[PDB]
């Protein structure tokens, strides 16, 4: 406290000096403490117990003086009640940075986002929204001549109410000119709506309205004749097509948010007027209209809380004249007038209220609605699990203090205990209010008291407490007769509709909504049951938005084509040739299509059509993003399509990721594994950088492979030294922009699961506030060229929070097409030279086309006739797709994906082009001819089918794929009667060979007779080992697995033991392993390096690479959410090639490093199912047992 | 079978109003059964034709194996002086527990005003409220005196806490603790099994519904100016009954058992003085056309009793009981409460513009309530037997 | 439910689909737990904690949670319940052979026990749905017309679709049109629902909207109903004594 501001002394200089003679003696008994740190010499210290006990007495006494220091500046100022102890020390120390007080005015007042001050900071002129709209005070409040902190912002506030009312005398006055008339011109009108604020802008003309109705009846009421109601709905009509005109126009965001909720304020005027027309009343007390929330305003009463009175039936209330910025006004519906009216009658009675119902109902936001139609301030206590407990006394005491509401959006969320206790102080509370309800008590004075925190609060009698509940459940027995329930449970989702769209200027408002409304509940009932999935009022208003973006757009594109033109523009005349039903369907399909599923996409289209039958939705053209694209995925080697056109469904997918970037900041890719979502991000990235000329930088962030504190940073509480994490250095490098990195677009991707725990800093920063708050204090702003994108393979344990925060593209796994992969690695075959390491792969981008590089090597012409030979079988029916099929069929040891058999498959032929390489290599006399190289390449692939597709399957499964080659291939297959397929080997001829053939019959010595390390060769041994030698050419993380005591450490041990260039480390792993394991292995055997490319952490012994024998990597635990994070640190480091020090925050590049694992089946106890993004890269064997031949051999 | 088409008045049997008492003979044996062994076959005879009165039959049943008067004590009125003075121990708890909404403390302050002991009445719920009962429960022990704790049931774990100080405590001969509860699970397991247990219910009926509204609410209250708003009351008196018995047939009553208490009926009667007090204006009477019907009406299905109504079907039988009742053709001198009661014959609503005589007129009602009077079918009570039948069978399998 | 390509295009099938989905997957649990009941009856199997209790529900006849994944009435007891599963799941075996050898079609024209049905309102939903995509309408254009037909086999129109075990709670209706009966519940021998064009006629006074509640406990509501009252009869009437419909009694 004493050394955090230096005004602090200031303002305690008696308590200071206090704490600095405590502070001096408890400094040098810690110095004797630290001389003498045995616990019987501090026993042993002279009177030590003596001074500790008078330390205590006097740190205490401080402690108070502090916390009544406090206390009586909350009291003074009683909305410092919303702020903790250490905001208000903030606020009261930091006096003369009066900067700093801009970030807690949010939490002290309800549209006051901030306050605007002179030249030196010693006036305030007015205050601010969040938005941005400003209000000028009238007289502005000095702070100079007013320095307490306490004085000049309740002068503020005071200032505030009196502003706001004054201008709203001013707004009522010019608004009844308009609603005395019969033709309100829209120049004026849109003067009169830019001149005031928009509450003020409401309110004024429901005022005008109400005292319109209020003299028409009374008129009535001897006249007899409805004319002057007439003139009201004339006047309303008249108004509302004002500004209809208006909105259809292009208007600033803030007059547009002023016209809608005009719009919707008219709306409901319109429908209560035609109401008092039909029903025929003709008197002013009439409960038809008492019924009705009607508005008197009083200019001439001096004190402004009692200028303006709110009447609904029995209930009168006065404006609170708070500032509540640019709220979001609610269709007011009737369930919303049944919720004003309950709510009303309950206040006036003095009982709480208490809107029940399922959620998304309107409740919380209906109660907060009428609060804020009162001038009020309304506090919403989210009760879900991050719900301030400890805070709830003093937000209590703020709430009865300053006249506040108080609503819980779902009362029955809380846990026993707070529910109990929050349930004590709401009952306090309530009976306090109450308490104002006795007509015989002596009003003139009433200090109504409540006991809060252990003392008396008085209670204003305008404050109010609402308890939103969810049945399935009911308020607790000491609430129930203290609040009036209300059955919120059908809200009318038609006709907020149509107002919405009505306030969005489609003519056919009633139409749409009518349509839209069923169709909504057609697609929250007919689509596969997603997460991600949300139908509910939000997403509906949020559609209808975008749908009203979609018209104006449209509106100004004609517009414009016309200005273009010699044609003539009127914007009324666009707007009717205008299809309002085709704009709908396509903000419909806008919003909803990139977040369905494959299964989704035509059962959405069939509702559709259901509902809008005959009205087709036609995708944007993109005709320069599309041929960027084509030529990125012709450099990329990827394929391309256009509609139904192979990769038509990647190309969608990806253009659908490119407008989400567009419209969100933050997203999420959540197709499965191996569905395209990283070169999808990956080739949109390359071709914004071609076509926008905006360099292009992706951060791709494992959010697992490190901790939480390692991703945020931290802050050391012993020595409040601070430590950037990943995330947020690459974020502070983003904001600093050294090499103009606001000049480039980066991307950062984060291309791991997302779980609750480590999106929670990262929820503010996808928000719309798009703001990164640390441990330490700073507020880092998210740059505009920054997205942030995750690239998920599921969301089970993602909360709806960061699901609703971001945009979504699911990838399903029908965008990648087998054709599509097939093409890929054939192109990647007959282009890329396998040979050619660092050389010849910047030829690759050096070379656009490679004119003259066509014979770059022999090895390049081989496999270029490889992929002619390979060609044939990888059709769209070839073998490889039927193989793939009947693999798909078999039960294999692990969860089977198509890429982990596509990419041993492609590492497998791989090799025998690489075999077909050395072969030439021992024979350059006689180059591998034509009629051989064909015949050895069709045996290999069915050789590399059967290992890659049945390589975890059984030898039963083995043979079953063998047999089912043999009937759907013409290649010449073994004749062996009873040998299997697999049993044989393609030499480099063309011919098979048996693998028994290249078995040696060793021999042991007398000793050593069963060593760990002797292995007898075998059929199978021999066989695993080319296996091994395959996927290990090409550093395959390797995995072998099988029952126990089959030979898998030891066959592996021994294969690797036998390369030469090859240092092995065995690395076991168990339920305690962690990527820290990794770290250490690194460290031992491994050196950093800084080229200038990057740090590269490369083996310390030369021309050798380093293989990390993980014998178990079943083992390692998964989270509560269901992750291994040394897996995922091992899938980093096979994917992206490296990964993050946890200390210099830099990308490290592995060199010469492998991984191979082995493990035991899944079923068995103790053992994890791996993650198929980690699968993907593995080759999976099932090494079973020899059996009676292998076993006769080696024993 | 064969019986069953032989039998002439089989068809006037299984029509009669009481066939439980007529019970034929349609079963075969060796030898004559004895009348257990005939209380048997008519209870599964009845269960199989007529399941409405298998309860009544049950009870037979009952009474031909543990006598006629068995059950007989339960519809007297319980006496808790002999229960108090002897049966229950000094440390042995009184609990008193009451459906939600009805209170059973003042069976006890009777009790204690009879007896002539001291009894100290205390409201639980709040930590003053704590103190103050576990002083006066000391007080109490150690001066043989009588403690009311009311509402316990808002306290579990100072329940737990009662009665593990309770098991130790020996208190005096005279001693006596009354906890008052409504009846909630919350309510420990370990307090109900050592604790005496006395269950309240309210009297069913219109009628009795009607006498404890008009004794809840103040004679002064509704003898204020002008004099119709005594009529007022009276209506909304009828009404309140007349819904609350109606929730006693739910599904068939009400789509669901709303919590329609007294809660509603504080604010409908608040609702009526305030409404009334600003059409009167002071005036000693005002026309039946100028009290604010639409106010009251609209204000009760939509605020005071609407508000738990969540079926739009049920705000329709609220809104269609509500334009029935509160009308000016209710101050006629023909005006009927319930039409077509028992088929012939339907109430009709007293002259009298006093709120004695309106006391009177429900204290004089016939003691012949069918679901007519309440709008409903007069089989809907069949039903509901019915459903009792097959739930006591449910609970009787669970007793196995 | 075999799934293909023209199949999945029918709203019907799809619902049939779902329901025959969650049919047999209660039906193996609930054939699994009797199995094992009687494996413990039998002596061969030994009581684990939940064989236990659910031995204990089953000899009390309370229903066991496990079971009854669907919407049952309240404090119903196991008995009841295996018989209306065992009736539901006969439903869904004729549904099942209606739509794999009678064709997709003949999903239009079988006869639908909306108390056999899980969710019965997605039913009523496929119905609309199928009448608009039949007739190129629009689905908010269809209102529900109800017409109860005593004779055996009634024509089924385009738009009109048969549903049986219906229950009249209350009254007696006689060529489509209501009277207040003093019986405990009339049954409906068959209800045509006809999916009609929406009109901007004015409800007549003489017509009531019941209720069509999935069960007895009037918990769940299906839909409602348009009927024409008989006589000189209130629709207060109605409303007061409680008359609705019951998609299984
Ligand atoms: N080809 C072989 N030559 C010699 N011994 C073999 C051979 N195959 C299996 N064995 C024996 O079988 C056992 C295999 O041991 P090991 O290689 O540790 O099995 P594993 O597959 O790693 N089983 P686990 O780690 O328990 O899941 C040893 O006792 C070996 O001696
Ligand atoms: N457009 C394409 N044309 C051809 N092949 C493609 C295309 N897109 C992707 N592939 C192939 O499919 C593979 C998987 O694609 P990608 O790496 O984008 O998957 P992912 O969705 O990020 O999967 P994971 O969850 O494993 O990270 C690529 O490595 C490539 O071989
Ligand atoms: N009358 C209305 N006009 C416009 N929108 C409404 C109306 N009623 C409800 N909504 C929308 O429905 C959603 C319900 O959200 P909220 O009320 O916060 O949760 P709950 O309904 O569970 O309390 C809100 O996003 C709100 O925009
Ligand atoms: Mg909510
Ligand atoms: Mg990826
Ligand atoms: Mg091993």
């Amino acid at each position: 406290i004493f050394t955090g501001s230096a005004d602090i002394k200031h303002l305690l200089p008696v308590e200071t000096q206090r704490f600095q003679s405590i502070s001096t003696e408890f400094l040098a008994l810690m110095k004797k403490v630290s001389k003498s740190p045995l616990v019987m010499d501090v026993l042993n210290i002279q009177g030590v117990q003596r001074s500790l006990e008078r330390l205590a007495d006097l740190l205490g006494k401080i402690q108070k003086a502090l916390g009544e220091y406090l206390e009586r500046e909350r009291s003074s100022f009683p909305r410092f009640y919303f702020v903790g102890d250490e905001d208000l020390l903030e606020i009261i120390g930091n006096s003369k940075n009066v900067a700093k007080l801009q970030k807690h005015f949010k939490k002290m007042f309800a549209g006051v986002s901030s306050i605007i001050l002179n030249e030196d900071n010693s006036v305030v002129l007015g205050i601010s929204s969040r938005e941005g709209e400003e209000v000028m005070f009238k007289t502005p409040v000095s702070i100079t001549e007013h320095p307490k902190i306490n004085e000049w912002l309740t002068l503020v506030e005071k200032e505030m109410r009196v502003t706001l009312a004054k201008l709203l005398a001013e707004s009522v006055t010019e608004v009844e000119i308009f609603g005395k008339a019969t033709s309100i011109d829209p120049n004026t009108y849109i003067t009169w709506i830019d001149k005031y604020q928009a509450q003020l802008v409401v309110l004024s003309a429901q005022i005008a309205w109400s005292e319109n109705v209020e003299t028409a009846l009374s008129s009535m009421g001897g006249g007899g004749d409805a004319a002057p109601l007439h003139s009201v709905l004339s006047n309303v009509e008249v108004t509302l097509n004002v500004l209809a005109d208006s909105v259809l126009m292009e208007q600033p965001p803030l007059r547009r948010r002023k016209l809608e909720h005009l719009i919707t304020e008219l709306v409901h005027q319109r429908d209560v007027t035609r109401s008092l027309i039909k029903s025929k009343i003709d008197n002013a007390k009439s409960f038809e209209w008492l019924s009705q929330m009607r508005f008197y305003f009083d200019p001439k009463q001096t004190d402004v809380l009692q200028q303006l009175s709110i009447q609904m039936a029995n209930a009168k209330f006065n404006y609170g004249f708070e500032y509540l910025g640019v709220q979001d006004k609610l269709v007011q519906t009737p369930l919303t007038d049944r919720c004003y009216l309950t709510m009303t009658q309950a206040l006036e009675a003095r009982l709480g209220g208490s809107p029940f119902g399922p959620a998304g109902t309107g409740k919380t936001e209906s109660v907060k609605a009428l609060g804020h139609q009162l001038g009020r301030f309304v506090l919403v206590f989210n009760c879900d699990e991050t719900f301030d407990f400890q805070a709830m006394g003093r937000i209590f005491v703020g709430l009865c203090q300053v006249g506040a509401w108080g609503c819980f959006d779902e009362f029955n969320r809380l846990e026993e205990r707070m529910l109990s206790a929050v349930s004590q102080q709401v009952q306090c509370i309530q009976e306090a209010l109450r308490e104002h309800s006795n007509p015989n008590y002596d009003k003139t004075s009433a200090p109504i008291t409540c006991e809060l925190l252990n003392k008396q609060v008085k209670v204003s009698p305008d404050m109010a407490i609402f308890i939103t509940m969810n049945p399935g459940s009911n308020l607790p027995d000491n609430l129930k007769k203290l609040f009036r329930s209300l059955a919120m449970t059908k809200p009318d989702r038609q006709l907020i509709a149509q107002v919405m769209l009505y306030s969005q200027g489609f003519r056919t408002a009633e139409v749409l909504a009518n349509k839209i409304v069923p169709f909504f509940k057609l697609c929250d009932e007919q689509l596969s049951s997603q997460s991600h999935y949300d139908f509910g009022l939000r997403a509906l208003k949020s559609v209808l938005v975008s749908a009203g973006n979609v018209k104006r757009e449209r509106i100004q594109k004609i517009k414009r084509e016309k200005e273009e033109r010699g044609e003539a523009v009127d914007e009324g005349e666009i707007a009717e040739n205008l299809p309002e039903q085709e704009i709908l369907i396509q903000s419909v399909c806008e919003t909803m299509v990139p977040k369905l599923v494959a299964e989704d996409i035509p059962l959405l289209f069939s509702l559709l059509s259901d509902v809008f039958p005959g009205v087709q939705y036609h995708r944007g053209e993109m005709t320069a993003l599309r041929e960027e694209l084509k030529k990125v995925c012709q450099e990329m080697y990827l394929t391309y399509g256009d509609g139904e056109e192979v990769g038509g469904m990647w190309v969608e997918k990806v253009l659908q990721l490119y407008q989400i970037t567009q419209i969100n900041h933050g997203l999420m890719m959540v197709g499965p594994s191996g569905s395209g979502k990283s070169m999808a991000w990956r080739v949109l990235l390359k071709a914004l950088e071609r076509l926008e000329g905006v360099e292009g930088v992706a951060h791709i962030i494992d959010p697992k492979a490190i901790s939480k504190d390692h991703l945020y940073g931290t802050l050391d509480p012993n020595t409040r030294e601070w430590t950037d994490g990943l995330f947020t250095h690459v974020l502070r490098k983003i904001i600093d922009s050294v090499r103009g990195e606001l000049q480039k677009r980066q991307w950062i991707v984060f291309d791991g699961d997302v779980d609750p725990e480590w999106v929670e800093n990262l929820n503010s920063v996808l928000d719309d506030n798009k703001l990164l708050t640390l441990p330490n204090g700073e507020r880092l702003s998210l740059p505009p060229n920054v997205r942030i994108m995750f690239e998920v393979q599921d969301l089970k344990y993602a909360t709806l929070a960061t699901v609703s925060r971001c945009g979504m593209v699911w990838f399903s796994e029908d965008v990648l097409s087998t054709d599509m992969i097939f093409n890929n690695f054939l192109a990647r075959l007959r282009s890329i030279p396998l040979d050619e390491g660092e050389d010849e792969a910047q030829r690759r981008r050096k070379g656009k086309e490679d004119e003259g590089e066509e014979a770059a090597s022999p090895m390049l012409q081989i496999q270029r006739d490889a992929a002619t030979i390979m060609q044939p079988y990888f059709t769209s029916n070839g073998l490889v797709t039927k193989a793939l099929e009947h693999a798909f069929q078999l039960e294999h040891i692990m969860d089977l994906t198509r890429l982990r058999c596509l990419g041993s498959l492609f590492s497998m032929l791989h090799q025998a082009c690489r075999n077909v390489a050395q072969y030439n290599a021992n024979h350059p006399d006689f180059p591998m001819q034509i009629e051989q190289l064909e015949r050895y390449i069709q045996r290999y692939l069915v050789y590399a089918i059967l290992w890659s597709l049945s390589g975890d399957s059984r030898l039963k499964m083995r043979a079953e794929l063998g047999e089912y080659i043999r009937r759907i291939t013409t290649v010449p297959l073994p004749t062996a009667p009873n040998i299997p397929i697999i049993d044989y080997e393609v030499s480099i001829s063309g011919e098979w060979s048996p693998w028994q053939a290249k078995v040696p019959q060793i021999e042991v010595e007398t000793h050593k007779v069963a060593a760990p390390d002797v292995v007898v060769p075998t059929l199978d041994t021999v066989r695993h080992e080319a296996l091994l030698y395959t996927w290990l050419a090409e550093h395959k993380p390797l995995v072998l697995c099988g029952p126990p005591g089959s030979g898998k450490t030891m066959t592996l041990f021994s294969a690797l033991r036998a390369l030469p260039d090859m240092e092995v480390v065995g690395l076991n792993f168990s339920s305690a392993t962690t990527p820290e394991l990794l770290l250490k292995t690194f460290d031992h055997y491994c050196e950093y390096r800084r080229t200038p490319n990057g740090v590269v952490l490369a083996p310390v012994q030369l021309g050798k690479w380093l293989v990390l024998f993980c014998d178990e990597i079943n083992l390692p635990d998964m989270d509560k959410y269901g992750t291994q994070r040394v897996i995922s640190f091992i899938r980093q480091m096979v994917e992206h090639g490296g990964f993050y020090r946890t200390s210099d925050q830099t990308w490290v590049k592995l060199e010469r490093i492998q991984f191979v694992g082995a493990c035991n089946p899944p079923t068995d106890p103790g053992r994890k199912p791996l993650s198929h993004r980690f699968l993907r890269h593995v080759p999976v064997v099932y090494v079973d047992y020899p059996g009676p031949a292998s076993l006769t051999q080696i024993y | 079978i064969a019986k069953v088409q032989a039998d002439e008045q089989f068809g006037i049997w299984l029509d009669s109003s009481s066939p439980e008492q007529t019970v034929p003979y349609l079963w075969s044996e060796e030898t004559p059964a004895t009348p257990i062994g005939q209380a048997i076959h008519r209870l599964l005879l009845i269960q199989a034709f007529r399941p409405d009165r298998l309860l009544a039959m049950a009870h037979m049943f009952v009474s031909t194996n543990l006598g006629e008067s068995f059950m007989s004590i339960m519809e007297q009125p319980l006496d808790l002086t002999h229960i108090v003075g002897t049966e229950v121990k000094p440390n042995t708890p009184v609990l008193m527990c009451s459906v939600p909404g009805y209170d059973a403390s003042g069976h006890v302050e009777d009790l204690a005003a009879e007896q002539n002991t001291q009894i100290t009445s205390i409201a639980i719920g709040s930590a003053e409220g704590f103190n103050q009962a576990d002083k006066a429960i000391n007080t109490a022990v150690k001066s043989g005196r009588w403690v009311m704790l009311k509402n316990v049931h808002l306290a579990p774990g100072w329940l737990m806490q009662l009665e593990k100080k309770l098991h130790s405590l020996q208190p005096h001969a005279c001693f006596r603790l009354f906890l008052t509860m409504e009846i909630n699970p919350k309510v420990p397991v370990n307090l109900l099994r050592a604790g005496r247990i006395f269950v309240f219910e309210p009297p069913p009926g219109v009628k009795a519904n009607m006498l404890r509204t008009f004794s809840s609410i103040p004679v002064s209250r509704i003898c204020k100016s002008p004099n119709e708003r005594a009529r007022l009351y009276f209506l909304l008196a009828w009404f309140h009954a007349i819904i609350q018995e109606r929730l006693r047939y739910a599904p068939l009553g009400w789509s669901k058992k709303y919590e329609f208490g007294e809660s509603d009926l504080r604010s409908a009667c608040d609702t009526v003085d305030t409404w009334l007090d600003d059409t009167a204006k002071g005036r000693q009477n005002i026309s039946p056309d100028k009290i604010p019907w639409s106010a009251l009406k609209t204000l009760m299905a939509q605020s005071i009793y609407g508000g738990r109504v969540d079926n739009e079907f049920d705000q329709r039988l609220l809104n269609t009981f509500l334009e029935r009742l509160f009308t000016t053709r209710s101050f006629d001198s023909e005006f009927k409460l319930a039409c077509k009661v028992d088929g012939h014959k339907d109430i009709q609503m007293p002259d009298g513009i006093r709120r004695e005589e309106f006391v009177q007129w429900v204290e004089l009602l016939p003691d012949t309530q069918t679901p007519s009077w309440l709008g409903l079918p007069n089989n809907a009570e069949r039903v509901l037997l019915t459903t009792q039948g097959v739930d006591m069978i449910s609970k009787m399998l669970k007793m196995q | 439910l075999k799934r293909t390509v023209e199949n999945i295009k029918d709203p019907l099938f799809r619902f049939f689909e779902r329901e025959v989905k969650m049919g047999a997957k209660l039906l193996q649990d609930v054939r699994q737990d009797l199995a094992d009941v009687v494996q413990v009856c039998e002596g061969k199997k030994k009581q684990t904690n939940y064989l236990r209790t659910l031995i204990n529900e089953l000899v009390k006849g309370i229903l066991p949670r496990s079971w009854s994944h669907y919407t049952v009435p309240a404090g119903m007891t196991v008995i009841q319940w295996v018989s209306d599963f065992s009736e539901r799941i006969k439903q869904l075996q004729n549904i099942s052979l209606a739509a794999a050898s009678g064709g997709a079609k003949e999903l239009k024209n079988i006869h639908v026990c909306l108390g056999g049905l899980f969710v019965p309102e997605a039913y009523i939903t496929a119905t609309r749905q199928y009448v608009a995509q039949a007739n190129s309408w629009s689905l908010e254009e269809l209102c529900l017309e109800v017409n109860v037909t005593t004779s055996q086999g009634a024509t089924l129109d385009a738009c009109s679709f048969g549903v049986t075990g219906l229950k009249l709670q209350g009254a007696t209706c006689n060529n489509n049109k209501l009277s207040l009966s003093n019986a405990i519940s009339t049954a409906l021998p068959l209800t045509q629902l006809r999916w009609v064009k929406q009109t901007n006629t004015e409800k007549k006074a003489s017509v009531v909207t019941l209720p069509v509640y999935l069960n007895f406990t009037r918990a769940d509501l299906i839909f409602t109903v348009d009927f024409e009252i008989a006589t000189k009869e209130d629709p207060r009437s109605f409303y007061e004594r409680g008359v609705a419909v019951l998609c299984t009694e």
